[PDB]
RNA sequence: CGCUGAAAGCAUCUAAGCGGGAAGCACGCUUCAAGAUAAGGGUUCCCACAGGAGUGUUCCUGGUAAGGUCCCCGAGAGAUG
RNA sequence: CUCGAUGUCGGCUCGUCGCAUCCUGGGGCUGGAGUCGGUCCCAAGGGUUGGGCUGUUCGCCCAUUAAAGCGGCACGCGAGCUGGGUUCAGAACGUCGUGAGACAGUUCGGUCCCUAUCCGCUGCGCGCGGAGGAAUCUUGAGAAGGGCUGUCUUUAGUACGAG
RNA sequence: GAGGGAAACAGCCCAGAUCAUCAGCUAAGGCCCCUAAGUGGUGACUCAGUGGGAAAGGAUGUGGAGUUGCGUAGACAACCA
């Protein structure tokens, strides 16, 4: 889903450093 | 842009008559009366071309200071109505000029603009043509309804320009491409073929077709 | 014209060229005519 | 205690900028910071210092790229199908000062006093503009070096 | 820029001048114009000729390099010999004929007969009423009038029937074998 | 679908450029519209009142002009406005 | 996530959006003699019927039509309607159980309500402002609506085709 | 488990709030404007708004580094037998 790659894509952010809650 | 010519007159009624094919043809008389060139607009001082005309018998005691000086400007009688007409030829029209019904001849078509009657707060099902609910089968409390006017949570809202009950009529209402059955200008009598907006005695715009004809 | 994300040539006379951006086949024969997309 | 702007004590300003052949963000940037005063060792963000800024020639303003054909501007009515869009090179071309005006408040915070300070920005498209009374000085586009 | 890098004879009779980026070509068949690309710049290499040189080796440079060469080549060969281009109609019923130097009536089996104006630079000139030919002195402005004229009425692969270019290669199939 | 044309001595609708090309896009037609606080424009009318405080006059009261409303008779208008 | 309640099928009403286009518009390749077709692109402006059967969705059928598109919106829409289906207590049949009873088996019957506070939306006013106070006529930034299509005649029995 | 960063965003990154301070230095992250600080210096690459989502597969995109065949015994194209 859309809304499902935008949340584990979001981990890519600078200040996140490749992680992020719930992937 | 377009080059349109017009005049002022007032609805008096319907008849009908028989055309050469033995037709017989609805036909609305309008008094085309006596216009006059009450204001010439120019690109120069007004921006565009138009030309603001009279036409209306008019009491010496309702006219006002503003208005009496604007008509003694004019170099002309007072008249009740001011309306403007979008020409592109403005130029050719002087202060004060006479305009008559022999403006449009015998088979012109024209467009005729008016205020549509009133209403007053009509409902969905006339001013909108909504179906309603049946009348038996159970309908309860909805036989005039409006139904269902929107979706769900989502959106979650009534979506803008739905139709709903309201006010209906006494609005601008142009009707084209109306044939000009007969002009007698030495009475100023119109007799154009159809229906055209508003009650009797209302104020008519009568203009050149735009579209030319059919 | 076929559009097919793969473009090939198919005879030898067909030509390979890049047209506003996008791979097309261009050939004598319109058969061999295609366009990725 | 820091100091802080009294009202009408800061004298606003009169500059006037040739949008001829510059680019859209350069200008945008320029106009919203002389707007706002940032330039200006008086500067307080709750008080209006900045200055008035008249742009000329903003149909001739630079784009890069595609841009001229590609950067979309929309604008949406608020019912169903109430979208128009326009390309940036055809609101140039017809009302550069909404463009222009568009960028700038883009650039400019998101307040009451950011929407009154826009009204000083006066675009327009054409090398001639009707505040000669206001006698604005020109304005030019710079770097400071490292 | 191989095509690029050969140089342009200007012939006799021919004004070529260099103002710049912007260069004229008068002759005894008429006037030309044209600015070229930026990058790249014109000489006349002791007068007799024409020059044009890429500043860079780059693919751009190249690039404008031979269509400038090409196309100032082009103007002036025109100035000097002008362009022609000759259409030969095929099928029963189609004909061609001549209200003037640049004007054209065709039957191509249409309803009614279909008019064809030209440009200020091209003439027509026709000599039989299934051939004809155009003429100008702008080679891209004939190329495409005469793409017109063909677009009226394109060959087609059964009986050829259809404006064509007198070199044209024609496909033909068979349908009703 | 093209024209001219290189990069790539040719060719190529394309890299420079130009032309055609749909009920779609934007207009054309109709209607609303300056709360468009960016509050527009034309034309016309009325006019430098009076009395106080005053602190550049400021501002607050009072009677008017042009004009308008209330009230009354109505409808071509309208739930009430 | 919600069990100190987020009412669950189909129709009615009202729409709106996507395009993965049913018709109408345009174009390639085939082709295809023509006439037609079929397929890969474009394209969502508008249009996209009435009935028989069943609670139905689905589906089949009748008669049309340019065509009878596919989907989203809480399988759109019950503080809008419908209650035929579903899922209460009655009863019966079949099956199962020693029995009370059970059955996405079947059958007949079978309660709901709401005066709209806020947002939303359709209309209509009052106020204040528009750097004097007014009267009239206006410009259009911008907004909305509208955009469907057939048959016949003619070109012409012309083009095409062996007919 | 407040504070800074991640647009917003218990679990990610920085960092553990004793109170006051209109002092200074930093962390992560940042320095065109929103938004504090560089429209920083120098050298390359990209022209896809890639940057600012995705596969098998496909493609004379473009820069750079090889290996190798042929070539002024005259190469590859273009043009005459
Ligand atoms: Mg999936
Ligand atoms: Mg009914
Ligand atoms: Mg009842
Ligand atoms: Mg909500
Ligand atoms: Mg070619
Ligand atoms: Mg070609
Ligand atoms: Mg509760
Ligand atoms: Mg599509
Ligand atoms: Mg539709
Ligand atoms: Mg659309
Ligand atoms: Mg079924
Ligand atoms: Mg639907
Ligand atoms: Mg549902
Ligand atoms: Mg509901
Ligand atoms: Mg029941
Ligand atoms: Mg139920
Ligand atoms: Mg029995
Ligand atoms: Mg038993
Ligand atoms: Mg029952
Ligand atoms: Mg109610
Ligand atoms: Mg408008
Ligand atoms: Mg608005
Ligand atoms: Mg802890
Ligand atoms: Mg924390
Ligand atoms: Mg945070
Ligand atoms: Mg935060
Ligand atoms: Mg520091
Ligand atoms: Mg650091
Ligand atoms: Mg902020
Ligand atoms: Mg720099
Ligand atoms: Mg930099
Ligand atoms: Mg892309
Ligand atoms: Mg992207
Ligand atoms: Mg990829």
């Amino acid at each position: 889903g859309k809304t499902g790659r935008k949340r584990r894509a979001r981990r890519k952010k600078g200040a996140n450093h490749g992680k992020r809650p719930n992937a | 842009e377009r080059t349109v010519k017009g005049v002022l007159g007032t609805k008096l009624g319907m008849t009908q008559l028989w055309d050469e094919h033995n037709r017989l043809v609805p036909v609305t008389v309008i008094q085309a009366g006596p216009c006059v060139v009450t204001q010439v607009r120019t690109p120069e001082t007004d921006g565009y071309s138009a030309v603001q005309l009279g036409y209306g018998a008019v009491k010496a005691k309702n006219v006002t200071k503003p208005e009496a000086g604007h008509f003694e400007k004019a170099g002309v009688t007072p008249r009740r109505h001011l309306v403007e007409l979008r020409t592109a030829d403005a130029s050719e029209y002087t202060l004060g000029q006479e305009i008559a019904a022999d403006v449009f001849s015998e088979s012109d078509f024209v467009d005729v603009t008016g205020t549509s009657k009133g209403k007053g707060t009509a409902g969905v099902m006339k001013r909108h043509g909504f179906g309603g609910l049946r009348a038996t089968h159970g309908v309860h409390r909805k036989h005039r309804s409006p139904g269902s006017i929107g979706g769900c949570s989502t959106p979650g809202k009534v979506i803008k320009g739905l139709r709903m009950a309201g006010r209906m009529g006494v609005e601008r209402v142009t009707v084209q491409n109306l044939q000009v059955h007969s002009v007698d200008a030495e009475r100023g009598i119109m007799l154009v073929r159809g229906a055209v907006p508003g009650p009797k005695g209302s104020l008519l715009v009568v203009r050149s077709a735009a579209k030319k004809a059919a | 014209m076929k559009v097919q994300p793969s473009v090939k040539k198919i005879c030898d006379k067909c030509k390979v060229i890049r047209r506003h951006g996008r791979v097309m086949v261009i050939c004598d024969n319109p058969r061999h005519k295609q366009r990725q997309g | 205690t820091t100091y802080s702007p009294k009202a009408g004590e800061v004298q606003r300003k009169w500059y006037v900028i040739d949008a001829e052949d510059i680019v859209l963000g350069r200008l945008a940037t320029t106009a919203a910071n002389l707007l706002r005063g940032k330039h200006k060792p008086q500067y307080a963000p709750h008080i209006d210092t900045g200055d008035f800024v008249v742009v000329v020639n903003a149909s001739k303003i630079a784009l890069t790229g595609k841009k001229a054909t590609d950067s979309l501007r929309y604008d949406h009515s608020g019912r169903p199908g109430g979208l128009r869009v326009t390309s940036i090179g055809e609101m140039l071309a017809k009302n550069p000062r909404r463009a222009v005006e568009r960028a700038v408040w883009g650039m400019m915070p998101k307040n009451k006093l950011s929407r009154q300070q826009l009204k000083k920005l006066k675009v327009y498209g054409g090398p001639e503009h009707p505040h000669a009374a206001q006698n604005p000085q020109p304005y030019e586009i710079t770097q400071i070096a490292q | 820029s191989r095509i690029g890098r050969l140089p342009i004879a200007v012939p006799s009779g021919v004004e070529v001048k260099l103002d710049g980026q912007y260069v004229e070509v008068k002759g005894p068949k008429g006037t030309l114009n044209f600015t070229v690309r930026e990058p790249i710049t014109v000489s006349k290499n002791d007068e007799g000729a024409i020059l044009v040189e890429r500043p860079d080796d780059e693919r751009e440079n190249r690039s404008l390099h031979g269509l400038t060469r090409t196309l100032i080549n082009n103007m002036v060969i025109g100035v000097t010999e002008g362009y022609e281009k000759k259409l030969e109609i095929q099928g029963v019923g189609y004909r061609v004929l001549s209200k003037g130097p640049k004007q054209l009536e065709f039957n191509l089996g249409f309803s009614h007969p279909v008019i064809v104006d030209a440009p200020e630079g091209i003439t027509f000139a026709v000599e039989n009423p299934t051939k004809f030919s155009v003429q100008g002195i702008d080679k891209q402005v004939v190329g495409e009038t005469a793409a017109n004229i063909r677009k009226i009425r394109k060959p087609e692969p059964y009986k050829g029937k259809g404006v064509r270019y007198e070199g044209e290669n024609v496909r033909r199939k068979v349908g009703k074998a």
